[PDB]
RNA sequence: AGACAACCUGGCGAACUGAAACAUCUUAGUAGCCAGAGGAAAAGAAAGCAAAAGCGAUUCCCGUAGUAGCGGCGAGCGAA
RNA sequence: AUCCCGUGUGAAUCAGCAAGGACCACCUUGCAAGGCUAAAUACUCCUGGGUGACCGAUAGCGAAGUAGUACCGUGAGGGA
RNA sequence: CUGACCGCGUGCCUGUUGAAGAAUGAGCCGGCGACUCAUAGGCAGUGGCUUGGUUAAGGGAACCCACCGGAGCCGUAGCGA
RNA sequence: AACCCAGAGCUAGCUGGUUCUCCCCGAAAUGCGUUGAGGCGCAGCAGUUGACUGGACAUCUAGGGGUAAAGCACUGUUUCG
RNA sequence: GGCCAGUGAGACGAUGGGGGAUAAGCUUCAUCGUCGAGAGGGAAACAGCCCGGAUCACCAGCUAAGGCCCCUAAAUGACC
RNA sequence: CGGUAGGGGAGCGUUCCGUGUUAGGGAGAAACGCGUGCGUGAGCCGCGUUGGACGAAGCGGAAGCGAGAAUGUCGGCUUG
RNA sequence: UCGGAGAGAGGCUCGGUGAAAUAGACAUGUCUGUGAAGAUGCGGACUACCUGCACCUGGACAGAAAGACCCUAUGAAGCU
RNA sequence: UUCGCCCAUUAAAGCGGUACGUGAGCUGGGUUCAGAACGUCGUGAGACAGUUCGGUCCAUAUCCGGUGUGGGCGUUAGAG
């Protein structure tokens, strides 16, 4: 019983093409290229969902270091953090970064508690 | 002149060591000349292969003053450890095989 | 019904690409292989070993000449006393199914197991232990004649001259 | 009329089977040059040996009608 | 008298190939070519099988059997 | 062995002759060197019926239209 | 849907000790395009019978198929040339 | 050593290719033989299936040995006295 | 034991050596690690070096090797 | 619970057959196009200001059964 | 030496007609370093508005398929 | 031919790298291709890190790189 491949192929191709919408140039056109480009996209995605978790801690820490450095002459990120722990506070770095921007006065207070107690 | 011929290593040398176990007939040493001498309960071959005549522990000795001789002595194994680490774990394996095979066909539902 | 491997479709499936033939060279190449009994050109095992005893020269192979039966089988079978055993009645109860070569054969009895009954047995031959156990159990042993070997007259004269010698000597 | 496997004949003049189903063979080398082989060796080369597990494949493959138990 | 797909009979009759080379062997009396006749052809009415018991022209199928055998006793071939 | 042929020699007639796997004896079986014969079996250029887990215009015949055509080749031939 | 700017990111296949390779292959797109069938041997998984199992050709209200068809074949003794 | 057709789908231990998805386990590039060396047979090391088993990782003791070091008792070699 | 595979061109690194010139990213063995068939981090980039062996999600947290002037995460830290 | 060669398990789809002259379908089937739908994925389920007559699901069966590589191959269309 | 001028046919512009080899996709700098040991594509610096046209040929291991040379094949053929 | 030798000068007539720096810029030899001849080796077909005469390399610049020469746009209203 002869079987033409029929649409079984074209569907697959089409469902790939949908993926690759808005790729500049022949990456959005030719099937054969589109394949690869799909794979690479998916791959980067996977990679950078891991990079992401690295990079926001990067960021947050940076912003925090900026936010503290303003108060004391001699004060750091490092110093700060060590002080947060020996005072037993749980706040992670996302929260201290977002509170650094969006509620600056709060961070000033926190610093004043760590200082009072280290005193 | 031009070298490069040689021989497969003949497999000579001590086959069973001191205080290991030997069967009767079991070869203790293959040697070229006699680097050892036959002791008691122990025969020697044509190539000076030394072999055991009796089951037991093989012991090397000073032939005196210089050379060495090997002889075989009958041992005694009574001391089976009733309760010890060895016995405990081997038993455990037995009983686990038994249990784990018996709770199969003994499974409801 | 277990579904078959279709090789050469996809990798994620199964044996794709190479199909499980690994890389290249003779075993992965299409076509008849190399002979089953052949090792690389080293003298093959079967060729470096000498031919079996009689076969080697054309001495005819040894062949079964009777259908062997023990007493075990005659016990297990439903034989009531007086019953004739023979060949035929063993096909009847089926404990022997003869094929072509076996059809053309006679019957022989081999002692094993201990028979309890009185049977009337017919066969062309018996082992020693056989007819010993049989005549011990009170069974009648009928030994059937084999087909005469044709002999030309001169050899009858010789073999008879013998018998006349023995007869004149004992008498 | 299909095709049925052929017994490899040069393999069947060499190997055979024992009643319990293991393959056996002769030993090589007792043919000529016996004078210089000691009697003890000659006796050893006279007997029937069960074929090495290793070759069982090749053999079995070339003697398809040999009834053989590999002890399973 | 010529024409006529395949089948068939007769005549000539390869080689690549397999044998991990090759020469005996294999391929295969296959392809091809020539000639011939038919709807089938050919074979066929025991100077035959068999084995001390029997059969009763030829052809074809199943089986015996990948058995007996043949064979650089190799590759392989293979009955009744 | 049996069977059939080149060269050369070359018998016996039933009180014979041949075969029975070198050969000889014995027995068994058969009657060569004249012919002819149906069926069971092989095949599809085809004809008539039937069916199709066969194709559906890149498939199915090379050919669903000028198809062995157009075209190519001195020619055998290739060939949409 | 677009994308200011930051970060990360050395086409695919084949094949290799090893490739982004300046190693091979693909202009692009759509079709066609490859472990198939028959017959045996071995092994496994499932059934069926185990009053041992099974039929081959053949016959069948055309096929299939009921019902036949035990000739064969496998298992019941080995040792030995 | 012409062409065309056929044997012919010759043969190619060579090169190229061999198409759906998920899950589990997971090598080797070594030895021997080979008209063999880029091939193949067997072993070694995969997977899956059974039958036996009781170990492994540690700790300590016991064996035989002739390397590193060391030495001049032998075999060479060597300087001066 | 059964059934049934690949593999039989290896690379460097540590160490023991031979060949070579105690030359070679050379060559050939021996006992190991990694790559092969291993992604992540450190090594500017960088198969074989160091850390560590990736079921998967998280805009959570602690560390290894390695680092804390700016590019670029952390001390323009302390004391000799 | 990394993974190549490679082995084993569990699945999805394509055309056809059985159920079957089936359910459904000019009140719009196949197909073609779409989705804030559901799947570990192969894919499924839903929707159409296209299309114009066929044809599921379930439980089974069979293969000319899944393509991106063959300096593959045939058409179409580019680049220069 | 040591080039010069001129004439024709092109080259160049305009109108008409209009190919080809090539080609994974190309958003296609230089230096230096790295790397299968000669990189637009990886690193660090440096230089670079966008895009035509005419010219030039250093690169893209430029293009036109088996490498004639070397080796392999138990390949092929010719010759002795 | 790398090397080198000489003639006449000269301030001096440097040595190296750039794939012989440079063959899609040019041209000789060299890969001694097929013809032929000599010496030599080989019975021979033929051979030679011997000699000798003859003996086909193509190219419309895609991109980078370059020498020139424009347009667009920017230069915060538009221009000379
Ligand atoms: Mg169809
Ligand atoms: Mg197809
Ligand atoms: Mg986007
Ligand atoms: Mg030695
Ligand atoms: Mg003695
Ligand atoms: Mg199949
Ligand atoms: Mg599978
Ligand atoms: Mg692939
Ligand atoms: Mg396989
Ligand atoms: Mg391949
Ligand atoms: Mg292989
Ligand atoms: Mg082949
Ligand atoms: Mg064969
Ligand atoms: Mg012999
Ligand atoms: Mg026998
Ligand atoms: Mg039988
Ligand atoms: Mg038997
Ligand atoms: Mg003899
Ligand atoms: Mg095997
Ligand atoms: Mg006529
Ligand atoms: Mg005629
Ligand atoms: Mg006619
Ligand atoms: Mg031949
Ligand atoms: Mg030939
Ligand atoms: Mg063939
Ligand atoms: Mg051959
Ligand atoms: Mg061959
Ligand atoms: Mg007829
Ligand atoms: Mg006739
Ligand atoms: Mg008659
Ligand atoms: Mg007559
Ligand atoms: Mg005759
Ligand atoms: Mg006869
Ligand atoms: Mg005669
Ligand atoms: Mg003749
Ligand atoms: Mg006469
Ligand atoms: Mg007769
Ligand atoms: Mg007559
Ligand atoms: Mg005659
Ligand atoms: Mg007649
Ligand atoms: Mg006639
Ligand atoms: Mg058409
Ligand atoms: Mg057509
Ligand atoms: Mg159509
Ligand atoms: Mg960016
Ligand atoms: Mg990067
Ligand atoms: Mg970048
Ligand atoms: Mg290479
Ligand atoms: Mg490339
Ligand atoms: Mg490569
Ligand atoms: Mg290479
Ligand atoms: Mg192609
Ligand atoms: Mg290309
Ligand atoms: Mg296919
Ligand atoms: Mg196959
Ligand atoms: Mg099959
Ligand atoms: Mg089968
Ligand atoms: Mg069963
Ligand atoms: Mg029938
Ligand atoms: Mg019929
Ligand atoms: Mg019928
Ligand atoms: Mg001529
Ligand atoms: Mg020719
Ligand atoms: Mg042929
Ligand atoms: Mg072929
Ligand atoms: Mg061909
Ligand atoms: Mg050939
Ligand atoms: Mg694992
Ligand atoms: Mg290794
Ligand atoms: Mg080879
Ligand atoms: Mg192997
Ligand atoms: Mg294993
Ligand atoms: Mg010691
Ligand atoms: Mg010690
Ligand atoms: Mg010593
Ligand atoms: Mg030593
Ligand atoms: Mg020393
Ligand atoms: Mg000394
Ligand atoms: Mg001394
Ligand atoms: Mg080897
Ligand atoms: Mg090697
Ligand atoms: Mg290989
Ligand atoms: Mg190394
Ligand atoms: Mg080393
Ligand atoms: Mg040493
Ligand atoms: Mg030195
Ligand atoms: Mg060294
Ligand atoms: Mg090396
Ligand atoms: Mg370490
Ligand atoms: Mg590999
Ligand atoms: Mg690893
Ligand atoms: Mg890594
Ligand atoms: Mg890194
Ligand atoms: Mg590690
Ligand atoms: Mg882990
Ligand atoms: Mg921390
Ligand atoms: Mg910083
Ligand atoms: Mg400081
Ligand atoms: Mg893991
Ligand atoms: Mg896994
Ligand atoms: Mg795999
Ligand atoms: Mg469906
Ligand atoms: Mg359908
Ligand atoms: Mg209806
Ligand atoms: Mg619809
Ligand atoms: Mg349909
Ligand atoms: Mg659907
Ligand atoms: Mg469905
Ligand atoms: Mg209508
Ligand atoms: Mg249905
Ligand atoms: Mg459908
Ligand atoms: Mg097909
Ligand atoms: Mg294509
Ligand atoms: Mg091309
Ligand atoms: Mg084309
Ligand atoms: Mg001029
Ligand atoms: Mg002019
Ligand atoms: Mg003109
Ligand atoms: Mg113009
Ligand atoms: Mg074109
Ligand atoms: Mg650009
Ligand atoms: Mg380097
Ligand atoms: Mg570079
Ligand atoms: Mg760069
Ligand atoms: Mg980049
Ligand atoms: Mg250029
Ligand atoms: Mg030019
Ligand atoms: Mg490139
Ligand atoms: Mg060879
Ligand atoms: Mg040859
Ligand atoms: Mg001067
Ligand atoms: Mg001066
Ligand atoms: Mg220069
Ligand atoms: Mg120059
Ligand atoms: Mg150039
Ligand atoms: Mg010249
Ligand atoms: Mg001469
Ligand atoms: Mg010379
Ligand atoms: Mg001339
Ligand atoms: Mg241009
Ligand atoms: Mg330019
Ligand atoms: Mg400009
Ligand atoms: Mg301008
Ligand atoms: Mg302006
Ligand atoms: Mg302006």
């Amino acid at each position: 019983t002869r079987v033409k491949r029929g649409y079984i192929a074209r569907r697959r191709r089409k469902k790939i093409r949908f993926f690759a919408s808005s790729f500049r140039g022949a990456h959005s056109r030719l099937t054969r290229t589109i394949a690869q480009q799909k794979i690479r996209a998916l791959v980067s995605a996977h990679r950078d969902r891991d990079r992401q978790k690295r990079d926001f801690r990067r960021l947050w820490i940076t912003r925090i270091n900026a936010a503290i450095r303003e108060r004391g002459v001699y004060y750091n990120y490092s110093k700060f953090i060590h002080d947060l722990y020996k005072r037993q506070l749980l706040l992670n770095r996302k929260i201290l970064a977002q509170i650094a921007i969006l509620n600056p006065n709060c961070i000033y207070m926190i610093y004043n508690e760590i200082i009072k107690k280290e005193d | 002149t031009k070298n490069g011929r040689d021989s497969k290593g003949q497999r000579l040398g001590v086959k069973i060591y001191g205080d290991q176990v030997a069967k009767p007939g079991a070869i203790i040493i293959r040697q070229r000349g006699t680097k050892f001498h036959p002791g008691k309960n122990v025969g020697i071959g044509k190539d000076h292969t030394i072999f055991a005549l009796i089951d037991g522990l093989v012991k090397f000795e000073k032939y005196g003053p210089d050379k060495k001789k090997v002889s075989v002595y009958p041992r005694e194994i009574q001391p089976e450890n009733p309760n010890s680490y060895r016995a405990r774990k081997r038993e455990n394996f037995r009983l686990q095989r038994e249990k784990k095979k018996a709770r199969r066909e003994g499974y409801s539902f | 019904r277990k579904k078959g491997k279709r090789k050469g479709r996809g990798h994620a499936a199964g044996q794709g690409g190479s199909c499980g033939f690994g890389m290249r060279g003779q075993k992965s190449r299409s076509g008849p292989g190399i002979m089953r009994g052949f090792e690389g050109g080293q003298m093959p095992l079967y060729r470096r070993i000498p031919k079996l005893r009689g076969i080697a020269g054309g001495m005819r192979a040894g062949l079964p000449k009777y259908v062997p039966i023990n007493l075990r089988d005659i016990e297990v079978a439903g034989f009531k006393e007086g019953e004739e055993v023979s060949l035929e009645s063993l096909k009847a109860k089926g404990i022997i199914n003869p094929s072509g070569r076996e059809r053309r054969l006679p019957l022989k009895i081999l002692g094993e197991g201990e028979l309890s009954t009185k049977l009337q047995i017919k066969a062309r031959a018996f082992s020693g232990s056989a007819k010993e156990k049989l005549e011990a159990a009170g069974c009648s042993v009928t030994v059937l004649p084999g087909r005469k070997k044709y002999i030309k007259e001169s050899v009858r004269k010789n073999l008879a001259r013998a018998d006349e010698y023995f007869a004149k000597k004992r008498a | 009329k299909g095709y049925k496997m052929k017994t490899h004949k040069a393999s069947a003049k060499r190997f055979r089977v024992t009643g319990k189903g293991k393959i056996v063979r002769r030993r090589a080398g007792k043919q000529h040059l016996l004078a210089k082989k000691n009697t003890k060796r000659k006796n050893r080369l006279s007997k029937l040996i069960q074929v090495d597990r290793s070759d069982y494949d090749n053999v079995i493959g070339a003697l398809p009608y040999l009834k053989v138990n590999r002890k399973v």
